[PDB]
RNA sequence: UACGGUGCUGAAGCAACAAAUGCCCUGCUUCCAGGAAAAGCCUCUAAGCAUCAGGUAACAUCAAAUCGUACCCCAAACCG
RNA sequence: CGAAGGUGUGCUGUGAGGCAUGCUGGAGGUAUCAGAAGUGCGAAUGCUGACAUAAGUAACGAUAAAGCGGGUGAAAAGCCCGCUCGCCGGAAGACCAAGGGUUCCUGUCCAACGUUAAUCGGGGCAGGGUGAGUCGACCCCUAAGGCGAGGCCGAAAGGCGUAGUCGAUGGGAAACAGGUUAAUAUUCCUGUACUUGGUGUUACUGCGAAGGGGGGACGGAGAAGGCUAUGUUGGCCGGGCG
RNA sequence: UAAGGUGAUAUGAACCGUUAUAACCGGCGAUUUCCGAAUGGGGAAACCCAGUGUGUUUCGACACACUAUCAUUAACUGAAUCCAUAGGUUAAUGAGGCGAACCGGGGGAACUGAAACAUCUAAGUACCCCGAGGAAAAGAAAUCAACCGAGAUUCCCCCAGUAGCGGCGAGCGAACGGGGAGCAGCCCAGAGCCUGAAUCAGUGUGUGUGUUAGUGGAAGCGUCUGGAAAGGCGCGCGAUACAGGGUGACAGCCCCGUACACAAAAAUGCACAUGCUGUGAGCUCGAUGAGUAGGGCGGGACACGUGGUAUCCUGUCUGAAUAUGGGGGGACCAUCCUCCAAGGCUAAAUACUCCUGACUGACCGAUAGUGAACCAGUACCGUGAGGGAAAGGCGAAAAGAAC
């Protein structure tokens, strides 16, 4: 599922419109990654399909504040 | 908490017997009762081998409406209303006239 | 061993027919209305206590029900077990 | 007969339902066969069987 | 002539079953709008 | 029967009928 | 003899020839288009067991439940 | 001391209509003045029910074929018994699976069904009838394929799919002959067998698997040879002598 | 509560009971087969096959319990790999499924209208999906206003078919403000000080009021017609009861009831009160929600279709200040006013009716009214989803026609 596990982002619908102003409906999609972080104080690697907005996001709060949302969420990982 | 009972004399109200007497045989729970000799009928019952019937026209007791009958006080001669009164703690009839318990 | 309770409520009746009375004559056999959930040794059992009678063997059959008009209204009859029972030479019941 | 049965013992009351389960068998087979006339008794029965295994449930587990 | 209906009980219950209908989401809604309307047989199954 | 009468109705006009009988193109 | 039946008794009961599309044949020969799986069965050991467990051999004994079994089935009983 | 409704008659109004009354019917009806409408039907190839018409007409479902006697019975072309005749006979015979689900057998009935009658029936009613260690299923095994812990994916629903688990149309132990019921039989009975599990003794002593190997385990066509089923003839036995 | 009962078609049989464990009604209990979320494995629903443990055994075997999955927590164990982790296993608690409408949200049509049609409309409708509750949602101003001031949310009447939007077409369509229903405010981003202080929750008890069985309940005779009187004609009586229904024709006084007066062993609702448990109250000094606001691109929502378009949401790229600061006041700037976002909670007024009770109808009266007044979602049709009927009335009483 095309979900950041971080900001809990996802596929949102719109429209195409055309010059005649036609409205298609389409989808806008996250811009999702699968990242190894480093987490220094288990010391290993932790997998997250995260979007870049999320990867942002980890570099200004810091990946344990984020595994520790995403606990008290109740989200694997 | 009924009025007419089994074993009541009552006096006929309406119908072909208006003013016969008699005793309830049997009360039946469609609200008639079955009076001793009033509401004849003539049935013409079909024999039976089994049973030992030869079949004839039987003369027989029909029900009747506990509205068309009325208990009759034996002391005035007449039909008296039925009330009800606690005799030592014990629901008792009465007649609504002269206020005299029905035994 | 199969309680006597149950063994009391497996037993229905005797059932009385044309072939059951020769092979009540013949084959020393008798036919039995039983539950329908008796098995075989429930019944060797239930005739060897509550008739005190040896069995041999017991066959098994179902019957299945017939279908009915009580009037023009569709009914169905219960489907209902048969047994036959061949008693051990020598041994009677009523 | 709840209150006359209630002064028993389980075990009295294992041989008194068991005797009636016995008579139970004695009667259908006798209505199986055209003997029994008195149908009432099958009715009797099976309420009196009905109340020891109510009392049973009630001095066990109760 | 050859008919359209050449019947076979294992085939009817493995398609039209109760099985096969409370297998899937839309087989048990289904069930659920012969209960509302009241049906006696709610399938196939005897 | 009014029910064998469905029948009567609900596929007498279901035999669909077979069409005109007369090889015609009034064209 | 209920004329339906039931009971008793009971001869000979061999050979030759022909012979299958059936059996030997899951064979044989041959061809190319190159022709299911798994268990039962047999066997091998692993950890384990060490004279116990288990194994086969004989004998004895017990058990083998439950469900179907009627009837039509190229048809008046199935689909029309 | 007879309402509505139904059916007649008489009278009356320009009309839609109105009034009175006879019969039926056997318990509701309602002036006036106002009010509200599911307010007026001949048509919509209108809807539903009933009855006509054609018309006592067509047809009565393979051109395999019937005839007679007797019986039963209210009644016999159709039922039963009998003698003939004809038809199928690689089926129009017999056994099953699928499917149906008591149509099986017996007694009784003939209103309806049966393209006629019906005493008959797969029809109505009542009763009876299906017996397995070896047949089949269940069961052990898997195929195509389905489901699918976790898992991967996906707005949600959900999709795919691993381990697994289902799934026969295929693989896997074992019973035959004779007799018998109105109706069941490789199921009952007689006779003679067989298989797999148990426990238990006795002798013997390497047992052990979720693993390894073997086996199961596999195509088409063709050619003969050896057989049997089975049949024919002879012999044999019983009967016959037209 | 009771003198009559053993449900109906539907008689009969065999019985029970009549002063109180007959029956009947209610409350609490007990049992509650099999399928089905179905939950021991499987499965063509109502079937097949088990395992473990504890008991019995007349050794043939019986009975009972447990054994699903996932989430969370705890314990133990435990790889590649040293620790570790993943994983495994036990245990405990919870969930799962159904269900009428209402509700919030995720997706989301077309016919149609425009007299064609594509922007637009239909319409965020139908439909699908997710989740919840008895209501939900929203909600305590980074709001309106206009230099006067108001003071959360929700609902109704106006404003107003106005202002506007709009192939400026068809059409869409407010707000400010005013009148009303109802009204309620609080907490954490943090320390102390006084300490249990408000309130709420749970659990008891007590009281009251309901509910779930019930009790009493007034007062009429004569005559005529007639099959039958409740009708007619006389003469009375009741009424806090002339609501209604039944009774052989239309009954205030025949019956059931009604008005009114009461009633609960037991269970339970709602109120209070109080006990206990938990909960913290108040004062001071602070702090004042950053990948956020805002911006660029593309879309969507606001009545507002990008237009000169404010405001809100965000898929993407970015990216502040931070109380001396910031947002808004319909492009935009300046002044002024007003408010304090990026954390939450919150009753009422509001919406609906699968269901229960009472009552009502210028609603129907069997081709109507529910499809269904009657064994109707039946018969029947269809592989299936699904479709889907017809069919009421003897009489007062069967006295339902002996012979
Ligand atoms: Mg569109
Ligand atoms: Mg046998
Ligand atoms: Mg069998
Ligand atoms: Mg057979
Ligand atoms: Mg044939
Ligand atoms: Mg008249
Ligand atoms: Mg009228
Ligand atoms: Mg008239
Ligand atoms: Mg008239
Ligand atoms: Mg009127
Ligand atoms: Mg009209
Ligand atoms: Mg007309
Ligand atoms: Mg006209
Ligand atoms: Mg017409
Ligand atoms: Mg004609
Ligand atoms: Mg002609
Ligand atoms: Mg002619
Ligand atoms: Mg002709
Ligand atoms: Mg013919
Ligand atoms: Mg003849
Ligand atoms: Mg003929
Ligand atoms: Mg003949
Ligand atoms: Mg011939
Ligand atoms: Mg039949
Ligand atoms: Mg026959
Ligand atoms: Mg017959
Ligand atoms: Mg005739
Ligand atoms: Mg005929
Ligand atoms: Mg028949
Ligand atoms: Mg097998
Ligand atoms: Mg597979
Ligand atoms: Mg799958
Ligand atoms: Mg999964
Ligand atoms: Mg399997
Ligand atoms: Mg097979
Ligand atoms: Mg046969
Ligand atoms: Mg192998
Ligand atoms: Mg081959
Ligand atoms: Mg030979
Ligand atoms: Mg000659
Ligand atoms: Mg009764
Ligand atoms: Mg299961
Ligand atoms: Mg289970
Ligand atoms: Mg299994
Ligand atoms: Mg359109
Ligand atoms: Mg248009
Ligand atoms: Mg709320
Ligand atoms: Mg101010
Ligand atoms: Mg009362
Ligand atoms: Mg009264
Ligand atoms: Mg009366
Ligand atoms: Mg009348
Ligand atoms: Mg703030
Ligand atoms: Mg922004
Ligand atoms: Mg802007
Ligand atoms: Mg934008
Ligand atoms: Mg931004
Ligand atoms: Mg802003
Ligand atoms: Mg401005
Ligand atoms: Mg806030
Ligand atoms: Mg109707
Ligand atoms: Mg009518
Ligand atoms: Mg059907």
């Amino acid at each position: 599922s095309r979900v950041c596990q971080v900001t809990g982002k996802r596929p949102v619908t719109g429209n195409n419109r055309s010059h005649a102003l036609n409205a298609t409906k389409r989808r806008f999609l996250p811009n999702l990654h699968s990242h190894r972080f480093w987490v220094e104080s288990e010391k290993r690697f932790v997998t997250l399909r995260v979007s870049a907005k999320g990867m942002r996001v980890i570099d200004k709060k810091g990946i344990d504040t984020v595994l520790a949302e995403l606990r008290a969420r109740g989200e694997k990982y | 908490a009924a009025k007419i009972r089994r074993d009541d004399e009552v006096i006929v109200l309406t119908g072909k017997d208006k003013g016969k007497r008699g005793k309830v045989k049997n009360v039946l729970s469609s609200g008639k009762v079955i009076v001793e000799g009033i509401n004849l009928v003539k049935k013409h019952q079909k024999p039976v081998p089994a049973l030992n019937q030869p079949g004839g026209i039987v003369e027989k007791e029909a029900a009747i409406q506990v509205s068309n009958v009325a208990i009759f006080n034996a002391a005035t001669g007449k039909a008296d209303r039925v009330g009800f009164r606690f005799e030592d703690g014990k629901k008792v009839r009465f007649f609504k006239s002269n206020s005299e318990t029905i035994k | 061993m199969i309680r006597e309770e149950r063994l009391l409520k497996v037993l229905r009746a005797p059932h009385v027919s044309e072939k059951a009375s020769t092979a009540m004559e013949k084959s020393n056999t008798i036919v039995l209305k039983v539950a329908k959930d008796a098995t075989k040794a429930e019944i060797k059992a239930a005739v060897q206590k509550l008739f005190e009678v040896e069995v041999e063997v017991v066959n098994t059959l179902v019957v299945k029900g017939k279908v009915k008009r009580h009037g023009q209204r569709i009914g169905r009859r219960s489907d209902w077990k048969k047994a036959y029972v061949t008693l051990k030479e020598g041994q009677n019941l009523d | 007969k709840a209150k006359e049965l209630r002064e028993k013992s389980v075990e009295e009351l294992n041989t008194e339902l068991l005797n009636l389960l016995r008579e139970q068998f004695n009667l259908r087979m006798q209505a199986a066969s055209g003997q029994l006339q008195q149908s009432h008794l099958l009715k009797q029965v099976r309420r009196d069987v009905a109340r020891v295994k109510t009392l049973l449930n009630e001095k066990a587990g109760a | 002539m050859k008919r359209t209906f050449q019947p076979s009980v294992l085939k009817r219950n493995r398609s039209h079953g109760f099985r096969a209908r409370m297998a899937t989401k839309n087989g048990r809604q289904v069930l659920a709008r012969r209960r509302a309307k009241g049906r006696a047989r709610l399938t196939v199954s005897k | 029967m009014s029910g064998k009468m469905t029948g009567i109705v609900k596929w007498f006009n279901a035999d669909k009928g077979f069409g005109f009988i007369t090889p015609d193109d009034g064209s």
